[PDB]
RNA sequence: AGGAUUGAAAGGGAAUAAGAUUAAUAGUUCUUAAUCAAGAGAAUGGUAACAUAUCAUGAACUUUAAAAUGGAGUGUGAAAAUCUACGGAAGAGUUCUCUUUUCUUCUUAACAAAAGUAAAUUCCACUGAAAUGAAUCAAUCAGAGAAGUGGAAUUUAUUGGCUUUGUAAGAAAUUCAAUGAAUUGUGGUAUUUUUGCAGUCUUCAUAAAAAUUAAAGGGAACUUUUGCUCGUACUAAUAACCGCAACAGGUCUCCAAGAAGCAAAAUCUUUAGUUAAAUAGAAUAACGCAGGUAAGGGAAGUCGGCAACAUAGCUCUGUAAGUUAGCAAGAAAGAGUAGCUCUGGUGAUUAUCGAAUCAGAACUUUAAAGGUUAGGGG
RNA sequence: CUGUUGCUUAUAGACGAUGGCAUCAGAAAUCGGUGUUGUAAGCUUUAGAGUUUCUUAAUCAAUACUCUCGGGUAUUGAAUG
């Protein structure tokens, strides 16, 4: 598994059409979107809501998005 | 009717030994019936089968003890079974004795109390064990700088 | 800081001004009995709160002494201390 | 053992399957002696020596 | 443990009738905790209650 | 081209982990997350040490290196266990006598990332040491160049050693309610184990080979596919092995809590295992096996102090003849040792904080190593 | 009439035997007598050498007097009621 660091590569990531599918945990305090390519696992760790926002339309209509809360699925 | 099998998995559910599995006396009939690990994992949660919590092993006698100890309480000379180097090590008194006076000397050659040419005077003497402990040596530091201004 | 006892259930085998008298001459502080200047228990009628921010204190300390008076007069029995998980303490069967 | 060859673990293999009693209904043919197996053995009384 | 045992004990037995058959009756040997064993007799206890 | 076959389930070796499941199998299955091999689709920077998410061409022939290597003892970095400090959250135990009390849980992988930050060693650049310095517990080092300042590389259980981050809380542990809810800070100049590093010591002992891999000298010309065969149950022993057997015999290894002590000693307990392991009840004769004690004398017993008894730990004082000068020596001999309340000495940072260790003084008693372990001497 | 059985039977005893009683039986406690050990548990004697404190009191404190010739044990193969 591997972290990116900021918004330029996880909005280039998203776009690009090797995305398997994402997922999105909504912890107390941040929030990941787990990205799953086909090797590795991206997630970004955003702290912003309303940066996250402008990331939960940027998924592609295409691939499965799951919304995990405290409770898993 | 042997409720082996029906303590055996138990255990292997509950993540404990054997001795600590209790299964209800009262429900026989109804812990017989299950034969499987889907079966004991209801019955953990129905409280048919709890996990005995282990024997209470209490440190407060042994707390008292070491408290006492530090006031000296109990050590005598009848409460002593091993040798003097066996409980003090002659070496490990030493090796801390140089540690905490060459320190001192690197300290005072660095802030500049001292010089090179008497810093490597006192390195030796207190190599050849002349200065017992390190009140002993700062006492024969403040003797020797007053001889040098004369 | 704040405990709060819950008796919404409980006021039948136990009165709860009863208990206010039995928590400011039995809390120890600095180390005496009765010393509860600091520390108000009042009434609340339902429930019994401390909420004494002059004192050092812990939630863990009202679960002692519950627990100690459930035994004074033969109650422990019929009765246990459970916690709300909401800063405070609540008695059930 | 745990770690057997290929060509002893099907030797194995036949010595628990002819370690089997006469089956019920042959013994009830006619002029049939052959009640018990005498060539039978147990893993504690007599080892098979392989 | 098993290397004592207590010097004097105060038991009480009820003789009841069986569970299943009232004819045949058994003993049940209860305890009864005495402060002290001073002025203590072999007293039969008799309730006689509703 | 240089020499054939076999020879190690403890030597060498391309690559995997956590959670869960079964009446039993799981580094083998399920979920999630990875890794390896074989494919398929003629460059810069730094003075220098040297450095650049494959990059930045590199054939024949040759060389170097890794794989690849004794032991002893000391010091130290790191992790885990145990102990402990501050602050807590949840539950459990005691409570007529007290205890802000005693206990349990508070966790995280393979593989990768670089907020912050270490110890050791070897090198590079500036200057050139004498009034010689630098340093370790010990050493050891310097004009074929010490100390100082600034840098570089490598080791430290996967990347980069520790904290931290993705994996990852959604798992798991502890609780509450009848599937749904709560929490998971920070330290330590403590003991042990494990794994590395540094030098020191010892040999008339110098303590393996190849597969396989990388570099140099030389200049010839992101995705996807596959990974076949064989073992995998169970005991590993006071009942699964060898002894004619459920034989007090024999049989190679890994993991390792508290009290106490110098000690992995004896004795007691926690997690774990068991209460059955060639049948029991009653009476309490002789003669027995095993374990003991004794008046007065103390080897008179007997082949013979056989057996048994007695000295025993530690501190201080003292210690002969002889001698290969090393030893004899724990020679022999004598004094002390408990409990409680105190005092002082041994350090780090600028008053706080932490360690068991030594010494001394009052007062009391049943006058103190002796429950266990534990030299008889000449 | 004797034997068995019972008092987990003694004045006897390896087992049998022997001796006593068998409903005026027998056993069990309890209360005395008689012994063994040495002053029980709770609180008090600023007893108590000192330390700590409130800041000029309490706390902790081996041991230690009062209640205490106290408590505990006493047939199991002891003797009365």
């Amino acid at each position: 598994p591997k972290q990116v660091q900021e918004f330029k590569q996880i909005l280039k990531l998203l776009k690009s059409g090797s995305i398997r599918a994402v997922r999105v945990k909504t912890n107390g305090e941040n929030t990941k979107f787990k990205v799953r390519c086909a090797k590795y696992l991206y997630t970004y760790i955003c702290a912003d809501k309303a940066k996250a926002e402008e990331l939960k339309k940027a998924i592609p209509k295409d691939i499965h998005v799951v919304e995990i809360a405290k409770k898993a699925p | 009717v042997s409720l082996k099998l029906q303590k055996r998995l138990a255990a292997s559910v509950l993540k404990c030994g054997n001795r600590k599995v209790w299964l209800d006396p009262n429900e026989t009939p109804e812990i017989s019936l299950a034969n499987s690990r889907k079966a004991i994992r209801k019955l953990i949660k129905d409280r048919l089968i709890i996990k005995k919590p282990a024997a209470m092993h209490s440190r407060a006698r042994v707390v008292e003890r070491k408290q006492a100890k530090i006031l000296g309480r109990h050590t005598g000379h009848g409460k002593r079974k091993g040798t003097k180097n066996a409980r003090t090590p002659q070496k490990t008194l030493w090796i801390i004795r140089m540690r905490v006076l060459r320190r001192l000397l690197l300290k005072y050659r660095t802030t500049g109390k001292i010089d090179k040419h008497m810093y490597h005077d006192f390195y030796l003497k207190v190599k050849g064990n002349q200065y017992k402990n390190k009140k002993a040596l700062m006492e024969s530091i403040f003797k020797a700088l007053e001889e040098k201004k004369l | 800081f704040s405990c709060t006892i819950d008796l919404t259930n409980c006021t039948d085998f136990i009165e709860p001004k009863k208990l206010v008298t039995f928590f400011r001459q039995t809390i120890k502080v600095q180390g005496r009995a009765g010393n509860t200047k600091g520390i108000e228990v009042k009434v609340a009628d339902k429930k019994v709160t401390i909420t004494t921010s002059s004192a050092k204190l812990c939630k863990r300390y009202m679960k002692y002494l519950m627990k100690k008076y459930l035994k004074k007069n033969n109650l422990r029995e019929w009765l246990r201390v459970i916690s709300d998980k909401k800063d405070g303490f609540e008695l059930k069967f | 053992t745990g770690h057997k060859g290929f060509s002893y673990k099907l030797k194995l293999g036949k010595k628990i399957h002819q370690n089997r009693g006469v089956p019920q209904w042959f013994r009830m043919k006619t002029g049939n002696t052959i009640n018990y197996n005498f060539k039978r053995r147990h893993w504690n009384r007599r080892k098979m020596g392989m | 443990g098993i290397r004592s045992v207590a010097d004097r004990i105060r038991v009480r037995m009820a003789r009841l009738p069986i569970e299943g058959e009232e004819g045949k009756f058994y003993t049940l040997v209860s305890y009864v905790p005495v402060a002290s064993f001073k002025g203590l007799v072999t007293k039969t206890v008799e309730e006689a209650e509703n």
